[PDB]
């Protein structure tokens, strides 16, 4: 806002600019894959596969 | 002055301690165990998965 100086400020709050910026989220980022038996055989292999995806 | 059980126990213990001490590089590399468990067929050509891209 412009510098507002003085005791009396009549009709000086009005007229100020409020500007906006736009964001488009769009579509999700997917990682679509298949889970095989070796991945699910134990916790560590599953964690390795999910870690590779993430 | 050694009986058979003590022979086996001391031998296994000494092998484990000595191998695990003087091998620093083999300990840094990842250890893999394959589910195949083959029997005296040179195992197999174990095909190991690699990370997907």
């Amino acid at each position: 806002s412009p510098t507002q100086e003085g005791w009396d400020l009549t009709d000086k709050a009005t007229g100020l600019l409020e500007l906006n910026v736009a964001v488009n989220m769009g579509e999700p980022d997917n990682d679509f894959f298949q889970l095989r038996a070796d991945d699910l055989r134990d916790e560590t292999a599953y964690r390795r596969r999910i870690q590779s995806a993430a | 002055a050694l009986n058979e059980g003590q022979i086996v126990t001391l031998a296994v213990d000494e092998i484990i301690e000595t191998i695990s001490a003087i091998t620093p590089m083999a300990q840094k590399a990842k250890k893999y165990t394959p589910p195949a468990a083959s029997m005296q067929r040179s195992s197999n050509t174990i095909w190991m998965p690699v990370e997907q891209e």
